């Protein structure tokens, strides 16, 4: 098979930047080369197809190269709009076969999380569990970091870390740090501490409650 | 105008079959190829092959004869696919697509989840996120839901049968120890919250569940 090898698995650019996301063929493929975008609910769309040919309501800011074996998909100036995940396509014949994919992140000023923590609620606690959730709130760039602290000491067994994906409109994201305790486990202690660090800021953002309620 | 419409997420046991449907309208169904895509997770895209309900004429790529089976129905304007002894590397996103003319794949369907797993069909359960006693107050605030323990994949979260829309931020699903969970939340002004009912609405197609949880306020 024809393997089609993408330059980068991962791109980040600032708005109004131009971007290049390139695409390898092991063979010659003249111009049978073809670009879809994927967004994150899954839905797939045609941008250009036989290299360099814009297809329906895609913008005049993308543009495609080609030689044969070595091929790009150019965006003149980045938009909010672009985030997502582009795939090359070679369709000389079958069997065809498709790049890895480039995800393309809109880097953004910095921003600072809103941190909320947020105790067990009776519902849980009556059924036996406990988890704790810190939520930190539209934050740039990705990369942060929570430390729970159980009665002053470090946490870190039954912690679950997820994020979601950039914001479409601000480019921010937000994530959510959720430990889990059994209820027994949960009333055994007082204090609960997440301790966010992220760039904007060397001091972490603290938020604690104690389950005495004071 | 051109549509296709795929069939809902599946759940197979390790050896069985699942036979998904692709219907399409708005166009002529037999005058176009209709591909099918596989989507694993850190595998990129992968051609499977395509049918032409004209002649009912197919391709494969190799390692498809006799894996996937590619049908299409012309009273019913509905491409099929049918996979055989399944495997857990068969668990993917199947896209199927149509090709031509003079552009290639111009339309997409939505997909269709398979999950390949002996692990049986378990309904979150979900729980409200509510601000402690001892919260410092503000012009708004942040409420959630967290949904724990469901299998298998997706969930889908909404606030107010979806007239909440703003403020809201569903994380990604996280897979520990066989079990899924995931947590949204909304910030809302504090005239609307706790003045107003609050719900997030929990679907978890699998289990064919349709869940309902009002935010309100811890027991003073
Ligand atoms: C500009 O480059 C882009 O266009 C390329 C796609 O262009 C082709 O799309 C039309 C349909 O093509 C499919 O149908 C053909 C016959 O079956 C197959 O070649 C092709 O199918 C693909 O090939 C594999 C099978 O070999 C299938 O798996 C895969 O789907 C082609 O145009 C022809 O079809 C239309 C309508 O039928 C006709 O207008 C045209 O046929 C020509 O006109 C005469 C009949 O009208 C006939 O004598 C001539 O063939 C078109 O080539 C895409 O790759 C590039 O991005």
């Amino acid at each position: 098979d024809i393997q089609m090898t993408q330059t980068t698995s991962s791109l980040s650019a600032s708005l109004g930047d131009r971007v290049t996301i390139g695409c390898r063929a092991s063979q010659d493929i003249g111009s049978y080369l073809n670009w879809y975008q994927q967004k994150p609910d899954g839905a797939v769309r045609l941008l250009i197809y036989y290299t360099s040919r814009l297809h329906s309501g895609v913008p005049s800011r993308f543009s495609g190269s080609g030689s044969g074996t070595h091929f790009s998909l150019t965006i003149s100036n980045l938009e909010q709009e672009d985030i997502g995940t582009y795939f090359c396509h070679q369709d000389t014949k079958p069997p065809y076969t498709f790049g890895s994919g480039t995800k393309l992140e809109i880097k953004r000023a910095d921003a600072a999380p809103t941190v909320s923590i947020f105790p067990p609620s009776s519902e849980q606690l009556t059924s036996g569990g406990a988890s704790v959730v810190c939520f930190l709130n539209n934050f740039y760039p990705k990369d942060i970091n929570v430390k729970w602290k159980i009665d002053g000491s470090e946490r870190q067994n039954g912690v679950l870390n997820s994020w979601t994906d950039q914001d479409s409109k601000d480019s921010t994201y937000s994530m959510s740090s959720t430990l889990t305790l059994t209820k027994d486990e949960y009333e055994r202690h007082n204090s609960y501490t997440c301790e966010a660090t992220h760039k904007t800021s060397t001091s972490p953002i603290v938020k604690s409650f104690n389950r005495n309620e004071c | 105008e051109v549509q296709l419409q795929q069939s809902g997420t599946v759940l197979a046991r390790p050896g069985t079959s699942v036979k998904m449907s692709c219907k399409a309208s708005g166009y002529s169904f037999t005058n176009y190829w209709m591909h099918w895509v596989k989507q694993r997770p850190g595998q990129g895209l992968e051609w499977i092959g395509s049918i032409y309900p004209g002649n009912s004429d197919t391709n494969y790529k190799q390692k498809f004869k006799g894996k996937a089976k590619l049908t299409a129905v012309t009273s019913a304007s509905t491409a099929y696919m049918e996979v055989n002894s399944l495997t857990n590397e068969d668990s993917a996103v199947y896209y199927c697509t149509r090709f031509g003319n003079y552009v290639p794949f111009a339309y997409w369907g939505q997909g269709t989840l398979v999950t390949v797993s002996a692990a049986t069909t378990t309904a979150p359960s979900v729980y409200p996120l509510v601000p402690g006693c001892s919260d410092t107050s503000g012009s708004s605030v942040t409420l959630g839901c967290l949904v724990k323990g469901y299998f298998p994949e997706p969930v889908t979260v909404k606030w107010n049968y979806g007239a909440l829309s703003s403020g809201v931020r569903t994380v990604s699903s996280v897979l520990q120890s066989g079990f899924y969970s995931l947590s949204s939340l909304v910030t809302v002004p504090s005239s609307t919250w706790p003045s107003q009912t609050v719900i997030c609405n929990v679907a978890h197609p699998a289990s064919k569940t349709e869940l309902i949880k009002r935010i309100e306020p811890r027991i003073p």
